[PDB]
RNA sequence: GGUUGCGGCCAUAUCUAGCAGAAAGCACCGUUCCCCGUUCGAUCAACCGUAGUUAAGCUGCUAAGAGCAAUACCGAGUAGUGUAGUGGGAGACCAUACGCGAAACUAUUGUGCUGCAAUCU
RNA sequence: CCUAAGGGGGACUCAUGGAGAACAGAAAUCUCCAGUAGAACAAAAGGGUAAAAGUCCCCUUGAUUUUGAUUUUCAGUGUGAA
RNA sequence: GAGGUAAAGCGAAUGAUUAGAAGUCUUGGGGUUGAAAUGACCUUAACUUAUUCUCAAACUUUAAAUAUGUAAGAAGUCCUUGUUGCUUAAUUGAACGUGGACAAUUGAAUGAAGAGCUUUUAGUGGGCCAUUUUUGGUAAGCAGAACUGGCGAUGCGGGAUGA
């Protein structure tokens, strides 16, 4: 006999954390969802209404819709060879704000500010990111630091 | 200092229990008896579970208990050690210093004698406590009791000893 | 009844163990694995000797309690039933199935027996002793060897008995009474924890 | 013999509980169905009326909630109301019917609706709620916290309750929790009410205390007694304290007596500090040596 | 008989030939699911703009 | 009058363990 | 800085055993006419702040304390693993190449931080 | 299977261990302390739950009305369920 | 961001599991010292305490590799103030806006016989194999799954011969 159901093989996924159990503290009830934000999606096995299933636990979408206690999430879903947008209604204590917004908002910011300070002193800024590059040349001081020779060493049985 | 006026040791509560093994009338007359004595209408027990071997069921009203504290519980205390004349053991002692005992014939204490209610037998119990035991029983921030502050065993020996000039044996 | 050993050597199945699934399994043939003095103290016997796998395999325990009957039957008619402690390491917890005890449909096979399931570097047998007793010792594991499927080693240990110490930390230890008896066993003595206790239980150490 | 059950595992596995509530002070229960508010109103915060009984004080506090922790809107003491004319027994009903029309002015006064909602100057005792006016901004609307006091009828609270709704503050509330509530019959006795917002019952008690028993009453109301203020005299206590609090009802700071680093340095010479580590080691070499005497 | 019962082989080879391809992005989502008492509201406010800008340009 | 009500969960106990007899 | 009320994070805050605590606060503490709740004014309700106390709560300090937290020429580049070969080996398995890389262990350090309001030797 | 075993509110804290109390004993009832849940939550199992979701009490019918949107299985059809 | 598999762990929970040691007033028994006192002694067995050997697909504090969600701007960021019957105690917010500022390093790499869109219809709906992961089975040129690459549908050089 197959089972499918709805939390079927969310044994360990909806599990609350080891030593955090029980009441949820407040800073999630405290929070403020607006329309586009982006959140990152975590079922809480302890809240059963408003529940995810078991597709959207670990997933990150866009806020479209806001309730008394709930957001509705956009998601798109492989289904073969397309995406399917998924609106998903959401009680906050399944929700919580995305932390790639705050990066990207602050490289914003600091570009904004580093092409004033090349504008206001009449020079040149380049806000491109870089990979990391090939290191450049080098010398290697030796006071204190004379080489030591090692040799692979034999076999030896420890027990 | 050990010698702090709300170190005192002094009667917390006197529980009196009739377990009579049945339910019905006799467990009444053994109600009307605890009403008597402590003026409070008591409270009936429902067995936990059945047993048999005793001729219980599960939720069969088997035995009556009730509470009494201030000037009657010291008053009934006093009635029921003249019964046992003022001797104790030590083994009546528990180790968290409370103290009990039981009477066989509830005519001794010294009430009047109804041949429809007959006799019954009682159990005292006595909790002991200091003052100051409302940390450990009211609702907003409830603590537990410092060790030198804890009722023990010898402390409830010792003051019984002093208040009573009553022996505790330990056979 | 019981199947040649071929047909359980390798690891090819998970761990299929007693428990609340299969409760009606057989008990493992090998019972008792202390064997010799095994009250004795650690001092009384220094000398380690393991026999070692050098397979990734299925021992059944069968073939355990053939080891150690042979082991034991050769090292005390030798050198005397006390002359050492012999330790089986291994415990078979892994249940075989047999299928036939129609052709492949409801195939799934019913508890046949229990093997223990041995790596590379793993330690089947150790035995402690006295070293004069070493020869006696090595041949008495030797021909336990031949009772074992697979490739094994004997291996004398650089260590003092059973502990975990090298035979030279060992009496470094001793020496400044940071190890104490527990049978036949040791306790060894912490720097962490209660000072009243550690110093109780440790009376001849040599603080520094 | 049984297990020692207080292992290092169960230290190891045990899960405390928030900081407050092992200290039996917050209902989390009840602050997460007063605080939560309406996602769709964003950043509207939700207002709460804090009140809380100590031995000797009664704190009546317009709360509002937020991450960063809890952000006092007003606050009206008990121990104010002497400003106001109320001396003695600071824990009264009526003493917390003051404290709440206090506190419900002094929000007022701070947000501007002072001649609009004004509430209920004629207290007659009956149950009202502070009505909306039309064309005008709402009253401004705060949720009872009676924390983890009971809910009795005739319990103090309901009193900071009633005045905080008379000093014309919105609180939502029912009359079945009120002194003079009759259950049987469910009406509110308004005349009863209004005897305990003016001290009826206290006054009551003194007069049928003081010719059953003098010396009880010398002892349990000896300020009214080196005071010379009677029984008849007591509502006035409160007719009067009840005009004061809407004449000023701005919080007026005590005048300390010392400066904030006064404080902090008078303070500061007491409590013990934590030894040094090599204090500590120190200590643990003697213990060893002084050890070495029991060896038998 | 008995046959293959299931297999996802061949499936991502025939899901890539012109799939995989991600939706495309407006500046306008629709707004099918969104509270009717927004949705109520914001359309009165969207008509009072509209008003507005028209007799500013009017002017 | 008033009776002692159930403090405890064990509704279908009937009995008890560690109840055991020849102990 | 102490204390209270309300908190955020939710043990660096918990647990055990000792010791100390000025001021204020808190607390225990006193009483039962009244609202109220009890077998029991013990809890809950109310009254007094009057008769007393820091004994307890609370707070701080102590402990080669348990636990918890953090760190690392600790273990260990070990276990494991992605990728490769017409590599070894009868096999079981193993080595090598380009990468990723633990857990346990060991040692050391720490033992609440903090927001709003009020108050205080 | 359930008029509560649904809904709301309130109060309390279960399994178990230790020490004590006439008959009373391994098991009757009473008392204190300990007790992170080691219980209980109709039923298979998993998850969840401690001033509760567990135990007890009070009041109830939201187990109601109109239909839309959404999630799972999915063809993004139906049904069931949410 | 999510995960709970590999590994690891069991002097950490749960379950399994070897061996001693020291202890306790329900010790479980045998001989007792006892005239009998349950009050000692020798013993085995229980538990308790600190240890010890070995384990788990339906165990677990921890916890990979590979694989996986989202983001990396002009539909962006900031400033001011318009609309509403929604929301706030509000002149608070919510959403959508007018007007203004930030110019090609307009905000990572690499590639891009360009991107996007529509209609209609064929055949197919028996599969099989190799490496690796993997289930049943003693195993099978056996039966069944995962990812990829292949054969089928494919000749050519090599493996003599061979999907
Ligand atoms: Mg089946
Ligand atoms: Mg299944
Ligand atoms: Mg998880
Ligand atoms: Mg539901
Ligand atoms: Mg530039
Ligand atoms: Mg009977
Ligand atoms: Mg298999
Ligand atoms: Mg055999
Ligand atoms: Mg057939
Ligand atoms: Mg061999
Ligand atoms: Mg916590
Ligand atoms: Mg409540
Ligand atoms: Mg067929
Ligand atoms: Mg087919
Ligand atoms: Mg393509
Ligand atoms: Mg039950
Ligand atoms: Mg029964
Ligand atoms: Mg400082
Ligand atoms: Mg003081
Ligand atoms: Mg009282
Ligand atoms: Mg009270
Ligand atoms: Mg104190
Ligand atoms: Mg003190
Ligand atoms: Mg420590
Ligand atoms: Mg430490
Ligand atoms: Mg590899
Ligand atoms: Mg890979
Ligand atoms: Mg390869
Ligand atoms: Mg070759
Ligand atoms: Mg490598
Ligand atoms: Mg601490
Ligand atoms: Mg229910
Ligand atoms: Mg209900
Ligand atoms: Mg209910
Ligand atoms: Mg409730
Ligand atoms: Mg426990
Ligand atoms: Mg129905
Ligand atoms: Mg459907
Ligand atoms: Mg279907
Ligand atoms: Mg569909
Ligand atoms: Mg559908
Ligand atoms: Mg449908
Ligand atoms: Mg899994
Ligand atoms: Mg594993
Ligand atoms: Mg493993
Ligand atoms: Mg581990
Ligand atoms: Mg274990
Ligand atoms: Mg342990
Ligand atoms: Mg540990
Ligand atoms: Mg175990
Ligand atoms: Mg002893
Ligand atoms: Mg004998
Ligand atoms: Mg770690
Ligand atoms: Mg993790
Ligand atoms: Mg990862
Ligand atoms: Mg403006
Ligand atoms: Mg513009
Ligand atoms: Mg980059
Ligand atoms: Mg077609
Ligand atoms: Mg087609
Ligand atoms: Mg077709
Ligand atoms: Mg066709
Ligand atoms: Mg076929
Ligand atoms: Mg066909
Ligand atoms: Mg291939
Ligand atoms: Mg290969
Ligand atoms: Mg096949
Ligand atoms: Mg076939
Ligand atoms: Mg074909
Ligand atoms: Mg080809
Ligand atoms: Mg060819
Ligand atoms: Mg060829
Ligand atoms: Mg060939």
């Amino acid at each position: 006999g197959k089972s499918r159901g709805y939390r079927s093989g969310t044994r360990y996924a909806f599990q609350r954390d080891f030593k955090k159990h029980g009441a949820i503290p407040l800073s999630t009830y405290l929070k403020v969802y607006k329309v586009g934000d982006i959140v990152d999606i975590k079922a809480n096995g302890s809240i059963q209404k408003g529940m995810p299933h078991k597709y959207y636990h670990g997933k990150t979408g866009i806020v479209y819709n806001v309730t008394k206690s709930s957001v509705g999430v956009i998601i798109n879903k492989v289904v073969g060879n397309r995406y399917i947008e998924k609106r998903v209604n959401l009680r906050v204590e399944h929700v919580k704000h995305s932390a790639c917004r705050q990066e990207f908002l602050n490289r914003v910011k600091s570009n904004a500010a580093k092409k004033r300070e090349a504008k206001a002193n009449g020079e040149t800024v380049y806000l491109k990111r870089q990979a990391a590059k090939p290191r450049g040349s080098r010398i290697i001081s030796t006071e204190g630091n004379i080489p030591q020779t090692l040799a692979p060493v034999a076999y030896e049985t420890f027990i | 200092k050990s010698q702090n006026v709300m170190r005192e040791l002094r009667i917390e509560k006197l529980v009196l229990n009739i377990c009579v093994g049945e339910s019905g009338d006799r467990l009444t007359r053994a109600a009307k008896v605890l009403e008597q004595l402590s003026g409070q209408t008591p409270v009936q027990s429902k067995a936990r579970y059945t047993v048999r071997t005793f001729g219980i069921r599960r939720n069969e009203k088997i035995a009556v208990h009730v509470t009494v504290r201030g000037p009657k519980a010291e008053e009934i205390l006093e009635r029921g050690l003249k019964v046992k004349e003022y001797q104790l053991r030590s083994k009546n002692f528990s180790a968290t210093g409370n103290f009990g005992f039981g009477i066989d014939e509830h005519i001794d204490l010294g009430i009047k004698y109804d041949p429809s209610i007959g006799i019954y037998g009682m159990d005292f119990y006595v909790v002991m406590g200091r003052a100051g035991a409302r940390v450990t029983r009211r609702k907003r921030a409830r603590s537990t009791i410092g060790n030198s502050h804890k009722t023990n065993k010898e402390d409830t020996i010792q003051w019984f000893k002093t208040r009573y000039d009553a022996e505790v044996l330990d056979k | 009844a019981r199947r040649p050993a071929r047909c359980y050597r390798y690891c090819k199945n998970k761990p299929y163990p007693k428990s609340r699934y299969n409760r009606a399994v057989p008990d493992a043939k090998i019972r008792i694995y202390d064997l010799g003095r095994k009250k004795a103290t650690v001092d009384e016997f220094p000398l380690c000797i393991h026999l070692v796998s050098n397979e990734l395999e299925q021992l059944s325990s069968e073939a355990l309690e053939a080891a150690r009957i042979c082991a034991n039957k050769y090292i005390t008619k030798v050198s005397g039933r006390d002359s050492f402690h012999l330790r089986v390491r291994v415990h078979p917890f892994h249940v075989l199935r047999i299928n036939k005890m129609q052709g492949m449909r409801g195939a799934w096979g019913k508890p046949h027996g229990l093997a223990a399931r041995v790596s590379i570097g793993q330690i089947i047998m150790s035995a402690r002793t006295k070293d004069s007793n070493k020869d006696v010792v090595i041949e008495g594991l030797r021909r336990a060897r031949y009772k074992f499927p697979g490739q094994q080693k004997i291996i004398i240990s650089k260590k003092w008995g059973f502990t975990p110490l090298n035979r030279d930390e060992y009496i470094a230890k001793k020496t400044n009474g940071e190890v104490i008896d527990d049978g036949a066993y040791v306790k060894f003595l912490s720097r962490k924890g209660n000072l009243e206790a550690n110093l109780q239980q440790f009376p001849n150490y040599q603080y520094s | 013999m049984q297990k020692e059950f207080r292992t290092s595992a169960y230290h190891s596995r045990f899960q405390t509980p928030f900081r407050r509530r092992q200290e039996g002070k917050t209902d989390y229960y009840q602050r997460k169905r007063l605080v939560t508010q309406h996602k769709a109103k964003y950043n509207s915060p939700k207002y709460r009326l804090v009140v809380r009984f100590t031995n000797k004080d009664i704190i009546a506090q317009i709360v509002s909630a937020h991450i960063t922790g809890d952000v006092v809107f007003t606050a009206a003491y008990a121990h104010e109301l002497p400003r106001y004319g109320i001396k003695y027994g600071l824990t009264n009903w009526s003493a917390a019917y003051a404290v709440g029309l206090l506190v419900a002015r002094r929000a007022l006064q701070k947000l501007g609706l002072d001649e609009t909602y004004t509430g209920v100057e004629e207290v007659e005792g009956e149950f009202e709620l502070t009505e909306a006016v039309e064309d005008g901004p709402r009253p401004f609307k705060v949720f009872l916290d009676i924390g983890l006091q009971r809910t009795t009828t005739g319990a103090r609270v309901f009193g900071v309750l009633k005045g905080a709704s008379d000093g014309g503050l919105y609180v939502p509330h029912s009359p079945n929790r009120f002194p003079g509530w009759d259950i049987e019959a469910e009406e509110l006795d308004a005349e009863l009410l209004r005897k305990y917002i003016f001290g009826g019952h206290v006054a009551e008690y003194m007069e049928e205390l003081l010719d059953d028993d003098e010396e009880k009453y010398k002892s349990i109301f000896k300020n009214y007694i080196e005071e010379e203020i009677e029984s008849e005299d007591v509502e006035e206590i409160y007719a009067n304290a009840h005009e004061a609090i809407r004449a000023d009802p701005s919080f007026k700071p005590t005048e300390k007596k010392f400066t904030k680093e006064q404080y902090k340095a008078e303070s500061k010479k007491y409590r013990q500090q934590k030894l040094t580590r090599a204090e500590r080691q120190a200590k643990v070499a003697k213990k060893i040596a002084e050890f070495k005497a029991q060896q038998e | 008989a008995k046959s293959k019962n299931h297999t996802a082989h061949n499936q991502t080879r025939k899901a890539h030939r012109n799939g995989i391809k991600k939706p495309k992005t407006y500046k306008y989502p629709s707004l099918k699911g969104v509270d009717a008492k927004f949705k109520r509201n914001h359309r009165y406010a969207l008509h009072g703009t509209a008003k507005a800008l028209a007799k500013a340009r009017a002017e | 009058k008033n009776t002692s009500s159930k403090k405890s969960d064990a509704a279908p106990a009937s009995a008890d363990p560690a109840k055991a007899k020849k102990k």
